[PDB]
């Protein structure tokens, strides 16, 4: 909650050329964040993350054998958010969002979960949101991110052809293959005015007029894009103009992300 | 014949037990009251009216009878003695002396007896005498039956509801407050049957009567 | 001089509205005291069966009626599914359809009282009419075999039938609406074939061939209903009335005596209530009552294809 | 379920360019409505919409007007919740730009679209998106409430790009699927159909007096 | 005299004037006098009254009532006179002697002796601890200690305005005790020991339970000797 | 048929007959999030408690002139066991009846007469789940309340005991709670009396003393090493700051 | 912009081409009150009131009312 | 002093008078909470180690406007309830009793504004009362907002300050702080305006770079866990001159770094 | 020249020509055309233009060829009574009702309220504004009956439970009600009944008294008055 004359001083310094942020910075610099992983020993894989405004996400990774012929996605997100209703409109719109970025065509490589010409791997996605100040869409797509990158499964040793003849599979006892998947990742922006913002705060996302959401994967932009509304007392229409310049903007400053996450 | 009691339940201001055959309600009254904000009523007394069945839960075959149970209590009561006030109304079905999947009459008319007998046991304010009887008419013979068994009612074309209403020492009828008739019926069909149904329902009112005078007169000096 | 619109009269002062309009000879709802609404219809449009050389494939509505009476319009789809069948005029050899029935009047929410009730009603008399035989709803399934279906010309199951009802622009009581929608779209479904291929038996329904649902067609029945009012000498403008087919919020909120009947075009009647909470009832009222039903039920009948 | 009648439980489900109409103010019991249907070569679409507001909201006072979509399915259930809500929570972001919401304090508008007719005469959800936006724009046209423009959209391919100001603005972007490198053409064609829905919403209302 | 039943012929000559008492309703639309409830008809410048039945208390003008004490505002008490009922108001300048430095000492859970003095059919009800008509004050005010019985509403018309009801008498012959009467169907003892007061509470219960007042001494007697 | 307690004073894992699981707690672990908090690690069970208040009422009804209204809030995750689970346990009658078993047993302690006219709120996460998860919860509230500086009378310490035939084990894990019946306990300070007593299965009468005891014990325990714990965070926090 | 510029942009910016659905057919389809108002909708009066109570009604509102006659005092007072 | 934690047994001296943090059982006094002994003449009380801001008559608040209500607002300033503003609290720019203003509060107040304040009496349970009867407390304007923990507020006797670069702070005992352009009420300190919510219409580059940076080096200071007091905010912004970009100044090590250099210049 | 019909979106004249200012249903929107900023009055209703002369000239669009605010008139009804206020709900705000669908039969047989049915346990909070028939509330207090002598007003002398009154809104209040005014001649009761409401009509017949005309009974309100 912000007064009429705060509001005022934020915009009209956000709106300038160049740019003014609140704590100065640039228009594509990211805050400091924490990642730990691999510390719930029950599941295939986990993450959690840190923001420096307190913040914080939990990922788990568990998966099962199915049958991939009556099964048609293999991919599923389960989200769950601190204070919200299960039936949020928030809640719903992201779990949507999320299950559109990691279907089976989207760069995702599927062909990495198949055993037996018959079975498959499904992998379940749980996600717990413990505190959050804004629209925490790139909080979790950057923990998925990383607990995907962590994930171990158990390797099967029992036959691969059973079109004809088959036999129920059998998996070792100690062995576990890692998992080499492509994950996605998904960010946020913020339009105050004629300028474009990457990981916008709380309090600029309070003076924006617009956002958008654009989805990477592998060098490429990829397929999920939708308009979002960070406020409701300000929202306005954009130009033309801004679209291409913040898919640019993504397409330029993505790699430097990519290697902030990697081990 | 019935049987009925008067004031067997000890947290509310009026009860009552209605006994017909196999048919068994007990039903009770707590009023006046304070009403929530969204039952208010700014010049006359609210209404709250719950039937629970035998078995199971209550489903929408227990709407039906609360609906047709506030019909007939509304005019009743003098609910302008009582302005901004609750009333609330609750039946319990003990035993139903019919077979629930197909029909519901039997249990309508304890309910609405038992029902006028708590309000005259809470001591609420009404305008006249009720009195309630269950009609059908059975095949073959195309008798018209006052008053059916379970087994009658299996074999039956058509059954009826007949509540009436009335003043001047219950020999005078004010007004028909619910007539339910489902089934396959004619005019002449209809009209016999109202003509016997108010000869029962003057004889039952009497008994009613004589019920409540014996009842009521050791409570008073 | 001080004047008030007649939605606003209607909503500060009913009564006084209605009995205004009465001593006129007209109503606000600006009928007569007998007259009824208008009724038109359009049938088996949305089922899957509505083009008989183009079946529909992704469509799984076996029946359809769209009702227009007044500014109030009813849409009804019946749907259809099958049940395994383990272990006279008499009311144990007869069956019901189970409906749903919406009310939109701008609320998110669960069920009211209104399309409650409305739902139990319609189940209740469907199945006192005697009008669905439950011999009428029995299975003769058929098997396949190399591929190709053989119907003859073991385990047994029968059919079930759901009906979903939509009304939109309400502005008094529908059950007869609904009422007479339903017997509408009753008369127009069609039944899918069936076939076949601890166990597990599969029934499958035939792509495009059915069969018709047959009802017993002298037992169908229509709805009205009717009200009774008593004049006040003082609020006349420079004795009892009977009205039918009630409607706008003026009656609707001031008449508390009602009359409400099925009666079918044979002669006889399925239904009739009587509920007097104003005025009194007599029985010269409800032979009138009787007579307008009769002519109501015959106009509706015989009026289309 | 208490409240409704769903039969037997042990019972199994059976298993077995474009040319408009425009029409507003055909319901009683609300504040505004209309009636958008479509034909083509190979589709067919039939959509009622209707507007309940400006009423009294529970809670605590707030200065400016708040909005409400709700999306019902019709005849046959082809849609699931989630992308109901998600097509919902879109629509809400548009018309959070249009509507003029610091006239109407401490009140709420609520708008309600019925799906009722959806045919193939001869990616299924985001073709429907423009008849949507016509009809909640009709209705709230109907009904009197305060706008700053009139919004249209256009869809091409699976993209949807919804415009103001003779298709110099942008209120609302969506993209599913579709070629990666096909951004110019999908803004010229989404521009071009929302030149002739604009053109066809002015003249019903300017017509139906 | 009569039993009588709502919607009777009412019987009184329509000429005599009578002043309408309980049980009985003035039509408001025909201008018709009928009875509205179940009871014995009594006819007394006339007044004509039913007496019957009942539990529920509704206040009226110059009636005797006990109280709770269940809030505090900034210029009267709130008071409860029966659980459900809705409450009515207890003003701080309704004790003798009061002003606005002379204010009163009550605390939510008490318990108060009162009178009715307004009872408007549109508005709350207000109580006073005093006689206003008389200028009188005898016993008005917070009840110390004490046990609280429930009764119906016939037997404490009967214990407060009859001189002839025996239980009184009775039960001074057993012990020295402290009461008070309210006609909303509530009794205030006190004793000098708990048994004593038990002994009346369990006698007092054990009475109202029954309708024949000449059984009211043995009762009394079998109570005091359970106590030992 | 797995040897529960083997001839030579041995259970599965290697402990033996009157040894606890390996206890680890922290505190201040969400500064940002809430006025108090912990995190809990007992054998494998994983635990985030969240104190939030005293604070104003969100709704003027649930407001209390005389105390303080307390609540508390329970979530377990669906990937707190070996198989996930189907679907939600928010609305389940058993973790309601948890939250009340849990906001009666805490109301005693906590003095609420000294916070008019506000609220304290509790919310919890498990995250993983290995048994005698009843404990874990009463002790890791006791240390997120303690953290929060709200007065309190004493320690409440919860303890689980199992008895196989006739032999007592103490802190029982998942393996032993499948095999035999166990009860659980709430003890306050370092006294014999009881805030909870829970048992869901069949037990002797004649062989309940002996099981208490053996819990009473154990419960002491546990407030000893959360004690220790607590004194030893105090002591690093006043050192410097 | 000037004042002509503006306006030719007004009305540039200000232009739009002004120009058998069963379903729509279905739904979109096609004196004595105004003789009697301001009696049908105006306020109460009784049916039967003579016309000296009628006028005796009429006459008492064309006085001042409580509030007209203290605000006249209170003129002197506070000018 | 002396740490205790709840249930442990303080003293059994039967002459000591209990204060706040304690309960007794005849001659046995106990210890309701983890904190640490404190002893004036014969009064004996335990301090808590941690707990919310309490307020105390004559404090200086920063307070967001929370409820509008009857002739009165409710003021959120960090505390377990709200404070209250009456409305004779407060100055009225035409007057109070006019032949209005009190149907027509959200004119000059309304809910989310910000404010300052003093303490004027404690109600009977600790909620404060406020008042703003006076030139130097009303509407705050022409800045931006900042929060740190109320314990790192160093009680002094003057809480606003001029600082270099053309930059006011008022540092509120609550833990609210306000950051604006400096005007000339400030300068001077060394009508129907004071409820506008327009800003000056020219507030500079230079300045909100400043603001930026002030921000910055509280924040610093705060991650640091060192008292917050003027002389301090000076030379933590004097020493961060070395890196030319504001947005360097969130990392971190360079925040440790910051509060490490002020330990070592002043133990030095 | 002044267009003569306006929609939604359409320009209507600049600010200068004399300074125009916007008012009821138009509002004023920045625009770039051929790269140069323009200022314009835009229409955000369907209607007609008119101005007129407050230079300042204010710019409107008229519905034809609500929501209440402060200087409305509205008709109420009257709900509760207490010493110091009366409540109201509010039935029309300038002769259109509010709300159009009022609820009845929504829930079944009785004399009902809005929101004593079955269905108002199971309102969906958060997905909706208000329920089934709910309507704006107000608060006369008693200083605000009349405008003189407001220390000795009675309000059972004045209102009564289930009467029509005509009032002005005097503020919007909090969220649950607004302030309300009957101080003016034409400000009051213009609908009631005998025996608080369970009678017949009353007629009025002086500025503070009312007239039953079946039994020639008198009882007191606060008349507004009448042709």
């Amino acid at each position: 909650s912000l007064s009429v004359a705060e509001k005022s001083y934020l915009y009209d310094s956000l709106a300038s050329t160049p740019s003014i942020r609140p704590d100065g910075r640039l228009p594509h610099q990211f805050r400091p964040i924490e990642i730990f992983t691999d510390f719930l020993p029950s599941s295939n894989g986990s993450s959690r993350i840190i923001a420096s405004d307190g913040s914080e996400c939990i990922v788990s990774i568990k998966s099962k054998v199915v049958d991939h012929h009556v099964e048609n996605e293999l991919l599923q997100v389960d989200v769950d958010i601190a204070g919200q209703r299960d039936d949020a409109l928030v809640v719903e719109t992201i779990t949507s969002l999320l299950n559109k970025v990691l279907k089976s065509g989207s760069g995702v490589d599927s062909s990495k979960l198949q055993l037996t010409k018959k079975y498959s791997f499904k992998i379940f996605v749980d996600v717990l949101v413990i505190s959050s100040h804004s629209h925490p869409i790139s909080l979790i797509s950057f923990a998925i991110y990383s607990a995907l990158n962590s994930t171990y499964l158990p390797k099967l040793i029992s036959a691969f052809d059973d079109l004809e003849v088959e036999e129920l599979p059998t998996f070792h006892d100690y062995d576990m293959v890692k998992l080499d998947i492509n994950p996605p990742l998904v960010f946020i922006l913020a339009v105050v005015g004629n300028n474009m913002l990457l990981d916008p705060a709380a309090n600029e996302s309070e003076v924006a007029n617009n956002g958008l959401i654009i989805s990477w994967s592998n060098g490429k932009i990829t397929s999920p894009i939708r308009s979002v509304a960070l406020n409701d007392s300000n929202v306005k229409s954009f130009k033309p103009h801004l679209l291409k310049q913040g898919l640019a903007m993504v397409e330029k400053y993505a790699p430097d992300v990519v290697r902030s996450l990697e081990n | 014949s019935v049987q009925a009691e008067i004031g067997i339940l000890d947290h509310v201001d009026g009860s009552s037990e209605f006994v017909s055959q196999d048919t068994k309600v007990i039903c009770s009254v707590t009023g006046p009251i304070e009403p929530k904000a969204r039952q208010e009523l700014p010049t006359q007394l609210a209404l709250e009216i719950i039937v629970r069945p035998a078995k199971g839960v209550a489903t929408t075959r227990e709407k039906v009878l609360e609906d047709k149970l506030r019909a007939v209590l509304t005019p009743l009561i003098t609910r302008h003695c009582y302005p901004r006030q609750l009333c609330q109304i609750t039946c319990q079905i003990l035993e139903s002396g019919e077979d629930e999947a197909e029909f519901s009459l039997r249990e309508l008319s304890c309910c609405i007896n038992a029902a006028f007998l708590a309000l005259v046991d809470a001591g609420i304010a009404l305008n006249s005498m009720c009195a309630s009887i269950p009609i059908a008419i059975i095949k073959d013979t195309s008798d018209i039956i006052v008053d059916p068994t379970a087994e009658q009612l299996k074999i039956s074309l058509s059954v009826h509801t007949l509540a009436l209403e009335f003043v001047n020492g219950g020999k005078v009828v004010k007004n028909v407050l619910l007539l339910d008739s489902n089934g396959d019926f004619n005019e002449d069909q209809l009209f016999s049957l109202l003509e016997l149904g108010e000869q029962k329902c003057q004889e039952l009112v009497t008994n009613i009567r004589r019920i409540i005078q014996d009842n009521i007169s050791p409570r008073l000096v | 001089p001080i004047t008030f619109p007649p939605e606003v009269l209607a909503r500060i002062s009913p009564e006084l509205s209605l009995q205004r309009h009465l001593s006129l000879g007209i109503r606000p709802c600006l009928r007569k005291y007998e007259e009824f609404r208008d009724v038109a219809i359009e049938n088996n449009t949305l089922s899957r069966y509505a083009d008989a050389g183009n079946i529909d494939t992704k469509n799984n509505i076996l029946g359809s009626n769209v009702l227009k009476s007044g500014k109030t319009i009813v849409i009804t789809s019946i749907t259809g599914g099958i049940i395994e069948e383990t272990s006279e005029d008499i009311i144990a050899n007869y069956a019901s359809v189970y409906p749903v029935v919406e009310v939109e009047r701008g609320r998110v929410g669960a069920c009211t009282d209104e399309e409650m009730t409305i739902s139990q009603k319609l189940h209740d008399s469907i199945l006192h009419s005697r009008i669905l035989p439950k011999k009428a709803l029995k299975v003769k399934a058929g098997v396949r075999s190399a591929f190709s279906v053989l119907y003859p010309d073991k385990r047994k199951w029968s059919y079930v039938l759901y009906a979903k009802i939509v009304v939109l622009s309400r502005t008094g009581p529908v059950f007869d609406l609904c009422w007479n929608s339903l017997m509408y779209a009753l008369q127009s479904v069609k039944l899918p074939r069936a076939f076949i291929d601890r166990e597990t038996y599969e029934i499958i329904c035939d792509q495009t061939k059915s069969v018709p649902l047959m009802i017993n067609a002298k037992n169908i029945a229509f709805a009205s209903n009717y009200g009774i009012v008593e004049l006040d000498p003082e609020c006349q403008l420079q004795n009892t009335v009977l009205i039918a087919d009630l409607d706008t919020e003026a009656e609707e909120t001031s008449i508390h005596s009602t009359i409400s009947i099925l009666a079918a075009p044979s002669g006889n009647y399925k239904q009739l209530t009587l509920m007097g909470g104003g005025a009194k009832i007599t029985p010269e009222m409800i032979k009138r009552s009787l007579l307008l039903s009769r002519v109501r039920a015959d106009d509706l009948s015989t009026r289309f294809n | 379920d208490r409240r409704r009648l769903l039969g037997p439980a042990a019972a199994k489900p059976m298993a077995f360019e474009q040319e408009l109409s425009l029409h507003t103010g055909f319901i009683e019991n609300c504040n505004g409505s209309a009636l958008v249907e479509a034909r083509s070569l190979g589709h067919q679409t039939s959509l009622i919409t209707a507007v309940y507001g400006p009423r009294s909201i529970r809670g605590s006072f707030t200065s400016q007007g708040t909005i409400s979509i709700q999306l019902k399915n019709g005849l046959l259930e082809k849609y699931n919740t989630n992308e109901l809500k998600e097509v919902s929570s879109f629509l809400m972001g548009i018309f959070n730009s249009v509507v003029n919401l610091s006239r109407y304090p401490k009140s709420g508008i609520d708008i309600f679209v019925y799906l009722t007719y959806d045919k193939d005469l001869t990616s299924q959800i985001s073709s429907l998106i423009p008849h949507c936006i016509t009809s909640i724009t009709l209705a709230l046209a109907d009904a009197g409430i305060e706008l700053v423009d009139m919004a249209g959209a256009g869809e091409a391919n699976g993209t949807v790009v919804s415009f103001i100001k003779n298709g110099e603005e942008i209120v609302g972007f969506w993209k599913d699927d579709g070629d990666d490198e096909d951004l110019l053409e999908c803004l010229d064609r989404c521009k071009e159909q929302y030149n002739r829905y604009r053109d066809l919403m002015i003249s019903c209302l300017m017509n139906q007096e | 005299s009569t039993f009588i039943f709502p919607g009777d012929s009412f019987p009184v000559d329509p000429t005599t004037p009578v002043k309408l008492g309980p049980g009985i309703y003035c039509d408001p639309n025909t201008q018709e006098i009928r009875p509205v409830n179940t009871g014995v008809l009594h006819v007394s410048v006339q007044t004509a009254y039913i007496d019957y039945s009942s539990k529920r208390y509704i206040p009226s003008v110059n009636d005797f009532v006990i109280g709770v004490i269940i809030g505090t505002f900034s210029d009267s008490y709130k008071v409860s006179l029966q659980n459900f009922s809705s409450s009515v108001s207890l003003s701080y300048m309704a004790f003798p002697n009061a002003s606005k430095k002379n204010r009163p000492t009550l605390q939510v859970g008490d318990l108060v002796y009162a009178r009715v003095c307004t009872a408007e059919k549109e508005l709350e009800a207000e109580i006073e601890c005093f006689d206003s008509t008389t200028g009188r004050d005898a016993g008005f005010g917070i009840l110390e200690d004490g046990m609280i019985i429930d009764v119906n509403l016939n037997f404490a018309r009967q214990l407060l305005f009859n001189n002839d009801f025996p239980l009184l008498k009775v039960l001074a012959a057993h012990t020295k005790f402290e009461v008070a009467i309210g006609l909303n169907g509530k009794i205030w003892v006190k004793c000098e020991e708990l048994s004593n007061t038990l002994a009346c509470y369990r006698t007092i219960m054990e009475c109202c339970q029954k309708n024949d007042t000449a059984a009211f001494k043995d009762i009394a007697k079998r109570q005091f000797k359970e106590i030992l | 048929r797995l040897e529960i307690y083997s001839p030579e004073g041995l259970r599965l894992d290697g402990r033996r007959w009157n040894e606890l699981r390996r206890f680890e707690s922290s505190i201040n672990t969400h500064p940002h999030a809430a006025d108090g908090s912990s995190y809990m690690e007992q054998g494998n069970n994983k635990i985030i408690t969240l104190v939030k208040g005293p604070k104003e009422p969100r709704l003027k009804s649930q407001m209390d002139t005389s105390k303080a209204l307390l609540n508390v809030s329970v979530n377990i995750t669906k990937f707190s066991k070996f198989e996930r689970s189907k679907s939600s346990h928010k609305n389940e009658r058993r973790v309601l009846e948890i939250q009340t078993s849990l906001v009666r047993m805490f109301e005693k302690n906590v003095m609420l007469n000294i916070y008019p006219r506000t609220v304290i709120d509790i919310e919890i996460h498990v995250l993983e789940q290995d048994g005698g998860i009843m404990g874990s919860l009463i002790n890791g509230i006791t240390l997120a309340l303690i953290d929060a500086g709200i007065s309190m009378f004493d320690y409440i310490s919860g303890i689980s005991v199992g008895l196989y035939d006739t032999t007592p084990l103490l802190d029982t894990n998942s393996l032993e709670e499948n095999a035999m019946s166990t009860v659980t306990l709430g003890v306050v300070g370092k006294s014999e009396k009881l805030s909870l007593l829970l048992v869901e299965d069949k037990i002797p009468l004649d062989r309940l003393e002996n099981v208490l005891a053996i819990g009473i014990a154990g419960a002491h325990r546990v407030r000893d090493l959360m004690d220790e714990e607590l004194r030893k965070h105090a002591q690093k926090r006043v050192s410097n700051a | 912009l000037n004042l002509e510029e503006s306006w030719k942009a007004i009305k540039e910016m200000n232009h739009y081409c002004f120009l058998d659905f069963a379903f729509t057919n279905f739904i979109i389809k096609d004196l004595s009150l105004k003789k009697h108002n301001n009696e049908l909708l105006g306020i109460f009066v009784p049916c039967n009131l003579p016309k000296t109570t009628r006028k005796v009604a009429i006459e008492n509102f064309n006085r001042p009312s409580p509030d007209d006659i203290i605000q006249s005092a209170q003129l002197n007072a506070f000018n | 002093s002396q740490i205790v934690t709840p249930g442990e047994l303080v003293t059994d001296d039967p002459i000591w008078m209990r204060g706040h943090g304690t309960y007794f059982l005849d001659n046995m006094t106990y210890s309701s909470v983890a904190g640490t002994v404190s002893r004036v003449n014969r009064l004996l009380s335990v301090i808590p180690l941690k707990g919310r801001y309490a307020p105390e008559t004559g404090d200086h608040v920063v307070g967001r406007i929370a409820e509008v209500g009857n002739k009165r607002w409710k003021v959120d300033i960090g505390g377990k309830q709200h404070a209250v503003l009456m409305l004779g609290s407060v100055n009225l720019p035409g007057g109070i009793l006019r032949r209005s203003d009190e149907l027509q509060m959200r004119s000059f107040l309304k809910e989310g504004d910000l404010l300052n304040a003093e303490v004027q009496s404690l109600f009977q349970d600790g909620s404060a009362s406020l008042h703003t009867r006076s030139l130097k407390y009303g509407k705050l304007r022409n800045g931006m907002f900042c929060q740190v923990p109320s314990s790192l507020i160093v009680r002094a006797k003057n809480h606003t300050h001029n600082l270099p670069g053309n930059i006011t702070v008022v540092l509120g005992v609550n833990g609210y702080i306000w950051l604006r352009k400096t005007s000339q009420m400030d300068l001077a300190r060394d009508s129907w305006q004071i409820y506008s919510d327009e800003n000056d219409p020219s507030i500079s580059n230079n300045i909100r770079q400043a603001i930026c940076r002030y921000a910055n080096v509280i924040k610093a200071l705060a991650f640091c866990e060192i008292g917050i007091t003027q002389q301090r905010i000076v030379s933590a912004y004097e020493a961060s001159m070395v890196y030319s970009n504001v947005g360097e100044l969130i990392e971190k090590n360079v925040m440790e770094s910051i509060g490490s250099d002020i330990l070592t210049a002043e133990k030095m | 020249q002044f267009p003569e019909i306006a929609y939604p979106g359409k320009l209507i004249c600049p600010q200068y020509g004399f300074n125009y200012v916007p008012g009821p249903g138009t509002k004023l929107i920045q625009y770039e055309h051929n790269g140069r900023t323009l200022e314009a009055i835009t229409a955000t209703l369907v209607g007609t233009v008119r101005c007129e002369e407050e230079k300042n000239i204010l710019v409107s669009v008229l519905p034809g060829t609500n929501l209440p605010k402060e200087g409305d008139i509205v008709l109420t009804r009257v709900t509760r009574l207490s010493l110091q206020r009366a409540n109201v709900e509010i039935l029309a705000v300038e002769d259109k009702p509010s709300p159009i669908d009022s609820g009845i039969g929504s829930n079944g047989s009785g004399i009902v309220a809005a929101g004593g049915g079955s269905g108002a346990a199971t309102f969906s909070v958060s997905q909706a504004s208000s329920d089934l028939g709910e309507t704006f509330r107000g608060i006369i207090r008693s200083q605000d009956v009349r405008s003189t002598d407001r220390d000795r007003v009675k309000v059972i002398e004045c209102f009564k439970p289930g009467d029509i009154v005509r009032a002005q809104v005097l503020s919007l209040g909090d969220g649950t009600n607004y302030y309300l005014t009957t101080a003016r001649n034409d400000l009051g009761v213009v609908f009631a009944r005998a025996a608080n409401g369970a009678g017949g009509l009353m007629y009025a017949t002086d500025w503070q008294m009312m007239t039953s005309p079946v039994t020639g009974a008198t009882e007191k309100r606060k008349c507004a008055k009448p042709f």
